[PDB]
């Protein structure tokens, strides 16, 4: 019998996993959700419609202790791939969207690691509201933004934070938009000067 | 000389072609560098490969002197 | 008359579409991927997006979906809704603004060997680095990078069905000719993981533009305006038509600029060759107007000097027109030739 | 459908020996092979399915292995209870069975006790004239029998049967018959039965006249 | 969340989201309506149409 089948029966049916309930020991705890954003392409900026269209990959990470297992008890399965409809999600949305598309476009699998970390990298096409400043046009620069928050959970139930990377065993927060230094095709009309992130 | 190469899957140790004498390892970030770490390319070269601005290259003349970052010589 | 219902019930009673369809979890699912290109719907140089109609044939063996045909009256194949079964999550990595994955969940054809063929239709809007320098005689190498989004090469392996995309059903395009096509499988290594490769199949198509439309609608008007701007120097000063002629040509070029800016892509990545020719024509008209003013003022001061200047400048202007036209078009024509 | 062959057709083995039986298909059987044991007068019992999986309650002596078109069943240490016919079959494309392997107990060689009997006059009064030739307690079962009448060999009307291994001595007993009419019998006078068996370089002969 | 799960399971036992919560037959459900304007997206005088995010 496939060890994945046994492990999934264990996690979801045997332990009775409820995706409706937050992964907390006590209701007063908030789940830390870490976000990073990878900009795949800057599709367009339309000044007449004041709309920024971007292709992005939103790297979610959080801990769900209900999804822990010992790999040696399940044939050294260290990572598991699940439909996002099965697990509890923090339900993050693009707040400043321009067209009513609040949620992510493609519901890809979540990766659940044996130590309980849930990693998700949904790709999405977003059309955000970017108010244009026309003063110096054409030599203008625009300060667009993407604002992510949860409407289903408040700041008491889940905590937003930036992803931390590490070098020389010293951690630091990733305070900027991730861009591929070689695969990123630049937009035909716009150059990215700065790309900070703030909580 | 014998060097590591990524031309095979998995990484394998291969005797270089005649004339080529330097093992090399090249690395750079890609769209997945945030979670997968740097790309790693291992191989044999007669001359140390040119560096694109984002690339990191290390060249050496010892057998198996260019291990994967998780391995050791 | 009831055995196919029995077969489907027996197959899916305990099926799970979450686990990979292998006997042992350490095995790799081997998926064969074949891109069929039905139609090149659109190319957008301004947003650098290529829109294509495709059939994404995927073939793999589901270990749990075997049956014995003699148990079911010799039924050797059935049709199943693809939402029921496990599927590889192929994603278009270089999606511009379309769907990342398949969204038309057609039926799969399932054979008694467990072999599944799934041929979903898709519309792909891939991101392509359009090169506009040689426009309109340009060739574009545009690509479609496909791969499993969440499975890595140690759990799902994808293999190209053939060296080339299937163009047998390709509807011929009215503006681009596919010069060649080719799929290459790539395996990449990362510093996290010495053991697990990441696999993708990049299909690519070299499309050549048919330039005739842009030759007709753009090149000829500019050539005519250049010719008139040259001819204005043979016109006598005493006619009085000189200034009217040059002003009318400038106005006509400015009006046609409203067409040019619609036809030429607004990409600031590089100046299009046709855009360079347009700017050359504009500068030539401007210089012709300035020189006409200078000559008119000279003649009213010297008449023979002005006439000799007119005769020299006529040849100069016509030679500059022909030289510019050749330097613009001949290089790209020779490259294509 | 997949054709299956088994080897060896008979396998003489001794108690406690390891023994291996081979099954080979015409096509890939994809490990959908099963082995079952049958004794005389007994319900068949499944031993192995899916090439490896022991049937519940089967002794650990049996183990299966194989791939592609070639598969084997192994008994690590032959018990006396394991002497039987073993069938492989496949269940992936149709259902097809091998001819069976008759695993049988090893036995010391024995020469056949050959004898011949004419049709008695009580039979001749009825018009039947079946001659009979017997070969008792021979081993191995490899044996050949020939009927000769007035020196000429005969094949028409010849029949034969062989017992199974004796429950006490594991030898075999064989009978052979030659049915004839009274006229055909009286047309000849010399009769002989010739027996070829591995225990002798020359055949044994038993004969009668008048 | 044991207590939240148990309370949530309690409340929806026999609940029917299609039936309005009037206790007596003549009772009316009072609904307060408020509006927060997040963005006046546009006004179009050709379609006589105002687009808002609220
Ligand atoms: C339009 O644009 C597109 C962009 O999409 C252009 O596409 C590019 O087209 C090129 C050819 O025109 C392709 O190059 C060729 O790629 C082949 C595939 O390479 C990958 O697989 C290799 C292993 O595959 C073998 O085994 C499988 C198994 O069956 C077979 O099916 C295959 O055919 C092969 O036999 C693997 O080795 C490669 O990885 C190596 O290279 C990459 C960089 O390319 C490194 O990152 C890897 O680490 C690795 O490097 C190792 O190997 C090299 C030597 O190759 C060493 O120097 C390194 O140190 C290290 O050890 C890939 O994963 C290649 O097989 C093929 O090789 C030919 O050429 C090389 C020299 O260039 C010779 O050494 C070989 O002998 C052979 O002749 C070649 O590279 C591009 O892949 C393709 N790119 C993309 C992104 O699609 C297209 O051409 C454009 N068209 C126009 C403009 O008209
Ligand atoms: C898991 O990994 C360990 C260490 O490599 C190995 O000994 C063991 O056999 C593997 N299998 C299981 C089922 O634990
Ligand atoms: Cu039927």
């Amino acid at each position: 019998l496939n060890e994945e089948e046994r492990l999934i029966r264990h996690l979801f049916q045997e332990k009775g996993y409820n995706k409706e309930l937050r992964p907390v020991a006590h209701k007063e705890e908030s789940v830390d959700v870490a976000l990073a954003l990878t900009l795949s392409n800057l599709i367009s900026l339309k000044e007449v419609e004041e709309t920024l269209t971007t292709n992005v990959w939103i790297e979610h990470g959080w801990t769900d202790n209900r999804l822990k297992w010992n790999a040696e008890e399940f044939g050294n399965i260290s990572v598991l791939r699940l439909p996002p409809d099965m697990v509890w999600l923090p339900e993050i949305v693009l707040e400043n969207n321009n067209d009513g598309s609040f949620q992510i476009s493609y519901s890809c699998n979540v990766l659940v690691y044996h130590y309980g970390f849930v990693y998700w990298l949904p790709p999405a096409i977003f059309r955000s509201s970017c108010p244009i400043s026309v003063t110096y046009f054409p030599f203008d620069w625009q300060n667009c933004s993407l604002k992510f928050s949860s409407l289903k959970y408040t700041a008491k139930e889940i905590t937003l934070s930036l992803k931390q990377d590490a070098k020389e065993n010293r951690t630091y927060p990733v305070e900027w938009i991730i861009i591929d230094p070689e695969g990123f095709t630049e937009n035909g009309e716009w150059e990215i000067v700065h790309r900070p992130a703030r909580v | 000389i014998v060097c590591h190469t990524t031309a095979t899957s998995p990484i394998s140790a291969v005797t270089c072609p005649p004339g080529e004498n330097l093992c090399y390892r090249k690395m750079w970030c890609d769209a997945f560098c945030s979670s997968r770490g740097k790309v790693v390319e291992l191989g044999c070269a007669a001359t140390c490969p040119s560096k694109k601005p984002y690339e990191e290259v290390t060249c050496c003349s010892t057998d198996k002197c260019n291990p994967h970052p998780k391995q050791r010589p | 008359s009831e055995h196919e219902t029995r077969l489907v019930a027996k197959l899916f009673k305990d099926y799970s579409s979450v686990v990979r369809p292998v006997e042992d979890h350490r095995q790799v699912v081997e998926v064969t991927v074949g891109l069929q290109l039905i139609q090149l719907i659109n190319v957008d140089e301004v947003n650098q997006i290529v829109t294509t109609n495709v059939r994404l044939k995927q073939q793999w063996v589901d270990y749990n979906l075997k049956w014995n045909p003699d148990d079911y009256g010799g039924v050797k194949k059935i049709h199943i809704p693809s939402e029921k079964i496990w599927r590889p999550d192929l994603v278009l990595y270089n999606n511009a603004d379309g769907d990342f994955a398949i969204v038309k969940f057609t039926k799969v054809l399932l054979q008694y060997t467990g072999h599944i063929t799934w041929t979903p239709p898709a519309i792909f809007k891939s991101y392509c680095e359009i090169i506009v320098t040689h426009f309109p005689f340009d060739e574009q190498n545009c690509s479609m990078k496909l791969g499993t989004w969440t499975y890595d090469g140690s759990v799902v392996a994808i293999n190209p069905e053939s060296d080339q995309p299937d163009l047998s059903n390709f509807m011929e395009s009215g503006e681009w000719v596919i010069k060649e096509s080719r799929g290459w499988k790539h395996s990449v290594t990362y510093s996290c993981c010495p053991d697990t490769p990441y696999l993708d199949i990049t299909y690519h198509f070299v499309m050549q533009r048919l330039p005739l439309y842009f030759i007709v609608n753009v090149i000829i008007p500019c050539l005519l305006f250049s010719f008139l701007t040259g001819l204005v120097f043979y016109l006598p000063t005493d006619s009085g038509e000189k200034m009217t002629l040059s002003i009318s040509v400038l106005l006509s070029l400015t009006v046609f600029l409203l067409v040019i800016v619609e036809l030429i892509p607004s990409t600031s990545s590089a100046v299009p060759l046709i855009g360079k020719y347009m700017l050359f024509t504009m500068v030539f008209v401007i210089a012709s107007i300035i020189i006409t003013v200078i000559v008119i003022n000279t003649h009213h001061r010297w008449k023979y000097v002005a006439m000799v200047m007119d005769h020299i400048l006529l040849g100069v202007f016509m030679l500059v027109c022909i030289i510019g036209t050749l330097a613009v078009f001949a290089g790209r024509l020779i490259e294509l030739n | 459908d997949i054709v299956i062959t088994q080897s060896p057709s008979l396998l003489s083995a001794s108690v406690g020996d390891r023994v291996t039986l081979t099954c080979k298909g015409s096509q890939n059987i994809d490990n959908y092979l099963a082995w079952y044991q049958q004794k005389l007068g007994e319900a068949p019992k499944l031993l192995i399915y899916k090439t490896n999986s022991l049937q519940t309650g089967i002794p650990s002596r049996f183990s299966g292995s194989g791939s592609g078109t070639d598969y084997t069943l192994t008994i690590s240490s032959l018990h006396s209870e394991d002497l039987a016919t073993y069938y492989c079959y496949q269940y992936i494309n149709g259902y097809t069975f091998g001819t069976g392997t008759k695993l049988e107990l090893k036995r010391a060689d024995a020469a056949p006790t050959v004898s011949i009997f004419p049709p008695s006059t009580e039979q001749l009064a009825t018009g039947g004239a079946s001659v009979v030739c017997l070969m008792n307690n021979f081993y191995p079962r490899d044996i050949s029998v020939k009927w000769k009448i007035d020196g000429t060999e005969r094949r028409d009307g010849v029949l034969d049967s062989v017992t199974d291994q004796d429950s006490k001595d594991s030898t075999y007993s064989m009978s052979s018959t030659l049915s004839l009419t009274k006229a055909d019998y009286e047309s000849h006078n010399l009769y002989t039965c010739e027996v070829v068996h591995k225990t002798s370089s020359s055949p044994v002969v038993k004969s009668f006249n008048r | 969340s044991e207590a939240e799960g148990r309370l949530r399971e309690k409340l929806f036992s026999g609940y029917d989201s299609s039936v309005r919560p009037a206790r007596e037959v003549g009772d009316r459900v009072r609904v307060s309506v408020g509006l927060i304007l997040a963005q006046l997206i546009s006004l179009n005088e050709k379609d006589e149409e105002m687009s808002t995010k609220v």
